[PDB]
């Protein structure tokens, strides 16, 4: 069935490449390739707030 | 005890200075006096008691929220069970702690005045009619130089 | 205090009407009387205390059970840990709450009779020998018209 008028689908995936490690992409087709990625250091651990209160 | 709202019926509005003390009718000042020790030891004890109900709860950083997909309903419910569990415990333990320690606080004032009343009756002995209201008719209506010394609890014969 | 089972030793079986009162031997009725205020204020307070240990626990709808497959043993154990945790908390807090507030209830009766006894001794003064048993030998053995007025605490000289 169509969703946003699309019968096709794109499945999205992710991983946290550790410092020093290498990630390798190999494709014969159908790859939605990465273009920009994120360099981050995780904090102690928090959560999401859902609100309309102004910052 | 039965001191507060028992045989000392109601209370006095005229003590801007403290919580406990005396009212003397003799030949001079008709005012009220504070017992800066009977009182400054109670405030030293009550503020100590509030500050420990407040500050004995150390709590770590915690993000309570958890998000689960439509095939994780069991986790969602396990998580909700944990949140309901704490809510039920803290709600019940707090409501009762407030309820019980409030009575423990009102008794504290009974035991204090009853000891202040017994701090002068167990000192003046048979030199006054011990009226049940919480008051003593003086045989030699002390002036302001003597009455201010019964506050320290100091007499002669 | 030391009123109950201290200097008033045992208790009376003859009071079908209340929890506290008097026993008078004078020249007429050898019966017992209830103090409808010393008593109806205690029941107003105790039923208030039970009803708040009962009803201060609001609890939501909860299905405690959780089912896990053979590759979910960790969840199973996490869940069991949560159930054991609450059990341990409510079992310990309940057992002790019952234990402590029972003593707080038995003292309540000490403080009540001791104040009722002190409601007449601090009123009759030296018009009776103050026997240590909790009883007073009357100098003018009051008839039933007077004794029923000491209940209200009303005398003359």
């Amino acid at each position: 069935p169509k969703v946003r008028d699309q019968s096709g689908r794109m499945n999205y995936y992710w991983t946290l490449l550790e410092p020093g490690d290498t990630i390798i992409f190999e494709a014969t087709g159908n790859l939605i390739a990465p273009w920009y990625a994120f360099a981050l250091s995780r904090g102690p651990g928090s959560g999401i707030i859902t609100s309309n209160a102004p910052l | 005890f039965g001191a507060i709202a028992g045989f000392i019926e109601g209370g006095w509005t005229g003590m801007m200075d403290g919580w406990y003390g005396y009212h003397h009718q003799n030949e001079q000042g008709s005012g009220y006096a504070a017992d800066q020790k009977s009182t400054q030891n109670a405030i030293n004890g009550i503020t100590n008691k509030v500050n420990s109900v407040i500050e004995k709860m150390n709590t770590q950083f915690t993000a309570v929220g958890k998000e689960f997909n439509k095939l994780e309903k069991r986790m969602e419910n396990l998580n909700k069970k944990v949140d309901d569990g704490f809510m039920d415990i803290w709600t019940y333990n707090a409501e009762l702690l407030v309820l019980l320690e409030n009575e423990r606080t009102l008794d504290f004032h009974d035991s204090n005045v009853k000891n202040l009343y017994e701090k002068v009756k167990n000192q003046l002995r048979n030199n006054a009619k011990e009226l049940g209201n919480g008051c003593f008719e003086f045989y030699h209506k002390c002036d302001n130089e003597c009455m201010e010394s019964v506050k320290n609890g100091t007499y002669d014969y």
